[PDB]
């Protein structure tokens, strides 16, 4: 009928509290003390009063232990005591009632405030007490504008004391029981105005009531040794001596304050992980002794009873069996050590419910930490294989980080079959291979599958018909693949018939298919071809695989050519034929990195020694120079350590030369060469640190600083930078190193131990906070998002309505051409110049998706661009059929009406499939999309950056600043263009436009270096200096205007006559600093970028001072392109969607650093969350003043503290009522689809 | 209740998977059993039998809090593909 | 087995299981201990047998 729909905390319902009363105070002792025994006493700690022992007459519930819900009972004590919380309230707000009159809060008034209070939401009535915070009892009694002033009473903050004299105020105070007030008058004056909920009267600490004994456990040792309980409020029973009876009230409340005021786990398991690839991609396997973990519903069905009884007879010590089976009469019976059972009347003895072991999925879940993606816990199969590892198809170690130190792993057990079927067919085959956070596959040949398959593909490898052996672990193989195989023909008929290595890879002979690919990891032109693989319909024309053509690439794979066309269930079964085909080829070929794999020849060691000589020579030349400077630095700007950038890039030239010497003579029959030719394991900058030159280390994108005075290490000479005294190793790990090249290795080595150790400092907070703040997002079927009150967040997903789930090749106009390439409808030929026939097919197109429409707005917006695309295809075909044909009919230039019709049908299919709402659950996906890409990558992105200045400022921790929008941001950097398309001088004039002598005595103030210094710095004037010094003649202290000074060609600023003979101090300082030489009147340094980017010469202004409108008078400008990098400032200075776009791009600068390109629609959704009300209040980690958002995020102050207790004592509601509470509260979700109303 | 125009000619995957789950409970209490009662005859794989339904004679009704009851028979629209 | 002592009542003398019933002299409770229920230097004590017991009259 109805479960919980709206529930909050619970309290003492006084009636049902006190009918269950048994004893308040029986005697001076409890726990059956005087009996010298303990049968059961005394009537309150027993029977029940809250079911804290094995059994007794549970009150209103039954029976023990659970389902005896906490039983109440009057245990009143009547100790004199009052509201400690309202003690503090009366002390603070200073007698808010205006005692002892309690007259009406307002008078007439102005009923405007009356009606405003009566027609506004809650959490606001505090303003009335705020108005009367001070004026209470100090006003005109029975007057207008209020009714207080009665009776001269203000409260004193004497700790918890509330002393209310008949105050003047501030003239009537006493010290010892005089001029006091009693809280009883406060109680009477009750007898912010709302006694419906906010009653301070009934909270009197005289009828105290107890929570039930279900809070308290008592560990009765069965030995009468220790029965401690916590805390609890009943303990004051021992104060019966004082129970017989203003400072006395304070003493009583002090005595009170001692004891009055201040989805985890189910069916689990954890072991270590070491997998197999024999487990088909969907399947997984567990240990065997997890079947010894049980008590499953598996409720018996009529078709199942016999198959269940088969295993019921086994019992405690057989794997396929049963144990603890739940019986019909709710009295479950065991077959464990007390079994001696299993007669099993064949249809009724367990006619309701049974419980077996893990036989076949029967899905299980696997835990990982941290759970970067939602794909760190997925749904996958079972059965059952032993050797208590966590074995699974080793192509999917990437989204788990199933690390192999032997560090353990956690397994679930779901024992409910309601959404288990839903779980197993939604996040089991579509979760694995396609992520919305990136759009890139997670499942991939992790390792040697890559190199084994590569080696197969290598143009060398020639095979045998006798090598149909390794074929047969793939397509003549384990379960669910044993059809035949068509024996790819004898692809040589020489004196020596032989099988090339490729169509031994491209082997399967059930459910024939079609495919296409290109663009592997090599160069262009037939260049010993390791790229443009060009797979046709399941054969392998050219090429050789790679991590970008057989692994977790982007658009060319065995997925995005075998997930889209042809569907699912043919990608999770070509990965298995690889998993058993390729890595059981290496076991017949062997990889073995010896030493000669990492020894450079003794015929090209020269190219390291001579370059060391040349490099050290030029670095020494410059380092000598910086004392004389004949070259010279300045330029650079600066130049003190700008003989840093030059030496940095000289050692960079050294390492580049060395590297390129590490990768030329390597004979191609080599290891790591063949683990970087294939993205398999390691790169081209690790076949260089092992051969020639591991230099140069750094610290923070800069060589090793000092730490002894002016020298890095003491094993060196003072003040002498060089490629040795400031870390530059030069010894390859082959000829390893020297003890002044190791200790500069464990100080850039201690980055990857501090990088990966304060990575989990910001991410640990921000991930959980983003999840906690962004749950309510839903995707109801109107293509529009809605909120906790159904407030519109979007209307489409950006016109398209699309979301990154179905991001097929380029969306979907280039790969599908290849898709229909591979299925050839032969009959057609060039006779009529089919361009016009292509236009006729465009006409049947125009007809065939004007039957489009459904849940729509996703096809018309792109239907015309589709038409334009086929039109340009027809134009290209016309050009080709004209020039190329100006006889195989030029390959027939294939295009046929059938192909284009199939093409448009596929286009419609994918365009209408990629449609979100209906659905769609777009929120948390975007939340984690923006979240975890801050967690993964910080290594090769923010440190190259090696090594140069000029505009590389921040990376991932800018996410913190964007989300929080905190004003303590130390980079308020405000970019803006200029007279942009110009030369250095042309924009330099405006750059200059953007923007110091002896003070004397004897009736004279100062002078200025008004000489060509200003005339070559920036256009100002001595008159400008006079104007500036006229402005208040100081900052923040009362100097003068003095109207005026500077009566000479160079300023004579006329120190105003010593009216304040105190100070020549301000007379000096207030003129000493800059007044007309700041360029914004509140800003740090300006910046200039005379830089040649985008071909031409760009010129910007990287100003660092809030706020915008600083670019009013930059007569450059370029006002169209003015931008900012601070959300709250651009909120008020510029437009609303301007700030939305700035928030979009700001989080899209923290992710351009290398790799990571999260979906633009995710940051679009976050920005839509930013600007519900237009006025931009971005989602901060502490709260927002945006009522259409979720009020739950407000409560998450990181974390809950005494403030909620204080609000509770004030009768204020709590804002933890979002949907993250639902998981602790255990109720069904209701949004989008969980709101069923027939 | 002919407010059924704002759904693509496909049910969503979440709804389809959950209706498969509730059909699982149906055929897992005693029997609503269908076109082949137990032709697929196997031990305790409760879910993996009614996955093979392909007819599904049942109705599901999808909404929006500011909208009416967009109803849908399972028969009258296309499937997971 | 931190065999305590107590002020008034005593663990002192109270050592020794070996009920010695029929099955496992007596049972996988006290199957493998010894004459004095304390020791067993070399026996594959298994899966929640008794390594040592003590009647525990503490207070």
């Amino acid at each position: 009928a109805k479960k919980i729909s709206h529930i909050c905390f619970g309290m003492k319902s006084p009636e049902e509290m006190r009918q269950q009363a048994h004893i308040q105070v029986v005697s001076k002792n409890l726990y059956s003390q005087d009996n010298q025994h303990a049968p059961l006493l005394y009537g309150v700690l027993d029977h029940r009063m809250g079911t804290s022992e094995k059994d007794r007459p549970c009150e209103t519930c039954g029976k023990n232990l659970a389902d005896c819900l906490g039983h109440y009972g009057y245990i009143d004590l009547e100790l004199p005591c009052f509201h400690v919380g309202y003690f503090r309230a009366v002390i603070g707000i200073l007698q808010m009632i205006c005692k002892t009159c309690c007259h009406i809060m307002l008078s007439q008034e102005e009923k405007k405030q009356f009606l405003d209070y009566l027609k506004r939401p809650g959490l606001t009535y505090l303003q009335k007490r705020g108005l009367k915070k001070k004026i209470s009892d100090k006003c005109r009694k029975k007057n207008i504008c209020h009714h207080c002033g009665a009776f001269n009473g203000t409260v004193k903050k004497c700790g918890l004391l509330k002393i209310i004299h008949e105050k003047y105020k501030t003239n009537k105070k006493v010290v010892r029981a005089q001029e006091n007030l009693n809280p009883l008058v406060v109680l009477n004056l009750f007898k912010l105005m709302n006694p419906e909920a906010g009653k301070p009267s009934d909270l009197i600490l005289t009828r105290l009531l107890v929570p039930p004994l279900c809070i308290r456990p008592s560990v009765v040792s069965d030995l009468k040794s220790g029965t401690n309980e916590d805390d609890l409020t009943m303990k004051l029973t021992e104060i019966i001596f004082l129970n017989d009876v203003m400072e006395d009230w304070d003493f009583l409340q002090l005595q009170c304050a001692l004891y009055i005021n201040s989805k985890r786990v189910d069916f689990s398991g954890r072991t270590v992980i070491s997998p197999d690839p024999n487990l088909r991609i969907d399947e997984v396997a567990v240990p065997v002794h997890v079947a010894k973990i049980l008590t499953f519903p598996e409720k018996v069905n009529k078709a199942n009873i016999n198959f269940l009884r088969k295993l019921v007879q086994n019992g405690p010590e057989v794997h396929p069996g049963a144990n603890f089976i739940q019986q019909r009469h709710t009295q479950m019976k065991r077959f464990l050590k007390y079994g001696n059972r299993e007669k099993m009347a064949q249809e009724l003895k367990y006619g309701d419910i049974v419980e077996r072991h893990l036989i076949d999925g029967d899905v299980v879940l696997f835990n990982r930490q941290p759970s970067l993606h939602k794909l760190s816990i997925m749904a996958h199969l079972a059965r059952v294989k032993p050797h208590r590892t966590f074995r699974f198809n080793e192509c999917v170690c990437t989204p788990y980080n199933a690390d192999f130190d032997g560090d353990e792993m956690n397994l679930h057990l779901p024992q409910t079959e309601e959404a288990k079927a839903e779980a197993l067919v939604l996040m089991g085959t579509k979760a694995n291979l396609v992520t919305p956070r990136n759009g890139e596959p997670l499942i991939a040949a992790i390792q040697d599958f890559l190199t084994g398959a590569y080696l197969l593909t290598l143009k060398d490898t020639f095979f045998d018909r006798a090598k149909a052996c390794q074929i047969i672990a793939s397509i003549l193989v384990g379960k669910d693949e044993k059809i035949k195989v068509r024996l790819p023909p004898p692809t040589i008929l020489k004196p020596v018939t032989l099988w090339t290595g490729k169509q031994i890879f491209s082997v399967i002979l059930r459910p024939s298919d079609d495919n296409p690919v290109r663009a592997n990891l090599r160069t262009k032109g037939l260049c010993a071809n390791d790229s443009y693989v060009t797979i046709q319909n399941s054969e392998l024309m050219s090429g050789s695989m790679d991590k970008g053509t057989l692994g977790s690439g982007s658009k060319n794979n065995i997925f995005y050519i075998l997930l889209r066309d042809w569907g699912q269930n043919e990608a999770a079964d070509a990965m298995s034929r690889l998993a058993r085909l390729a890595p059981v080829y290496l076991s017949n070929r062997g990889f073995s990195i010896g030493i000669g794999d990492v020894t450079p020849g003794q015929g090209l060691l020269k190219a390291k020694y001579e370059l060391l000589n040349a490099g050290y020579k030029k670095c020494d030349e410059y380092i000598e120079a910086l004392n004389t400077g004949k070259l010279q630095q300045q330029p650079g700007c600066t130049a003190e350590e700008t003989l840093e950038a030059l030496i940095l890039k000289e050692l960079s030239v050294i390492r580049d030369h060395a590297g390129s010497a590490c990768l030329r003579e390597l004979d191609k029959s080599n290891s790591p060469l063949t683990m970087a030719l294939c993205g398999s394991k390691g790169s081209f900058i690790n076949i260089s640190q092992m051969i020639a030159c591991v230099g140069q280390q750094a610290i923070s994108g800069s060589r090793v600083p000092d730490g002894f005075e002016n020298r890095s290490l003491p094993h060196f000479e003072k003040h002498s930078k060089l490629p040795a005294a400031k870390g530059f190793v030069a010894n390859s790990f082959y000829s390893g190193l020297t003890p002044t090249e190791f200790f500069f290795h464990t100080m850039a080595g201690r980055e990857g131990l501090v990088d990966t150790a304060v990575k989990t400092a910001e991410t640990g907070y921000m991930q959980r906070r983003l999840v906690k703040s962004l749950e309510d997002l839903c995707s109801q079927y109107d293509l529009t998002v809605r909120s906790s009150t159904g407030d519109i967040i979007q209307f489409i997903y950006g016109g398209d309505g699309l979301d990154p789930a179905a991001m097929e090749g380029k969306l979907e106009f280039k790969r599908v051409l290849d898709n229909i390439k591979a299925v050839f409808p032969c009959p057609s030929e060039p006779a009529l110049s089919k361009n016009e026939l292509i236009l006729t097919t465009e006409s049947i197109m125009k007809k065939s998706e004007f039957l489009c429409c459904q849940d729509s707005f996703l096809q018309e917006i792109k239907k015309f661009i589709k038409g334009v695309s086929e039109k340009i295809k027809k134009t290209r075909d016309k050009y080709g059929i004209n020039d190329n044909g100006t006889r195989v009919l030029y390959q027939l230039d294939r295009i046929t009406p059938t192909q284009v019709e199939k093409f448009l049908e596929t286009c419609r299919d994918k365009y209408m499939r990629a449609q979100m709402e209906p659905g769609s659950a777009v929120g948390a996906l975007c939340a984690q999309s923006i979240g975890e890409p801050g967690t993964q990558m910080t290594l090769k992105t923010f440190h190259f950056a090696g090594v140069a200045s000029m505009n590389i400022t921040l990376g991932v921790p800018r996410i913190k600043e964007i989300i929080n929008a905190s004003k303590a941001i130390s980079t308020p950097i405000i970019t803006a263009q200029l007279d942009k398309d110009d030369d250095a001088d042309y924009a330099r004039l405006v750059k200059g436009r953007i923007e110091v002598f002896l003070p004397d005595d004897c009736f004279i103030l100062v002078k200025l270096s008004l000489e060509r210094i200003r005339l070559l710095r920036l256009e100002v004037n001595a008159e400008t200096v006079r104007y500036s010094i006229c402005t208040s003649k100081l900052r923040v202290k009362p100097g003068d205007v003095a109207v005026h000074g500077e009566a000479v060609v160079c300023v004579t600023p006329r120190e105003n006559s010593k009216s304040s003979m105190y100070y020549v101090l301000q007379f000096l300082k207030e003129d000493l600093p800059k007044v007309v030489v700041q360029g914004i009147p509140e800003v740090s340094r300006a910046v200039i970028h005379i830089d040649e980017q985008s071909g031409k010469e760009k010129y910007k202004l990287l100003v660092e001072g809030d706020n915008l409108r600083a670019v009013m008078a930059t007569h450059g400008v370029k006002g169209t392109r003015t931008t900012s990098n601070n959300t709250y400032e651009v909120e008020k200075t510029l437009g609303i969607e301007a700030a939305r776009t700035t928030i979009i791009n700001e989080i899209q600068y923290t992710m351009v650093n290398h790799g990571m390109s999260i979906d633009r629609r995710h940051v679009m959704l976050l920005s839509d969350l930013m600007t519900y009300k237009g006025e931009v209040l971005g989602i901060t980690r502490f709260g927002l003043a945006k009522m259409k958002e979720s009020v739950l995020m407000l409560a998450s102050f990181e974390k809950t503290a005494d403030h909620l207790f204080d609000a509770a004592y004030f009768g204020q509601k709590d804002s933890v009522c979002g949907v993250s509470e639902c998981i602790i509260m255990g109720i069904p979700m209701n949004i989008g689809t969980g709101l069923f109303k027939l | 209740a002919n407010q059924k125009r704002i759904t693509t000619p496909y049910m969503t995957k979440y709804e389809r998977a959950r209706v498969l789950g509730t059909r699982a409970l149906q055929i897992a209490m005693c029997a609503p059993v269908m076109v082949e009662l137990e032709g697929e005859t196997d031990p305790l794989l409760i879910a993996m039998k009614e996955l093979k339904a392909r007819k599904i004679p049942i109705i599901i009704r999808r909404y929006l809090p500011d909208g009416s009851y967009e109803d849908w028979g399972v028969d009258e629209l296309i499937i997971t593909d | 087995c931190t065999l305590k002592r107590y002020t008034n009542q005593t663990f002192d003398k109270v050592m020794g299981p070996m009920l010695d019933a029929a099955t496992r002299k007596p049972i996988w409770r006290h199957e493998i201990l010894d004459a004095d229920g304390i020791c067993s230097p070399g026996e594959k004590v298994e899966n929640k047998q008794v390594l040592v017991n003590k009647s525990m009259p503490t207070v």
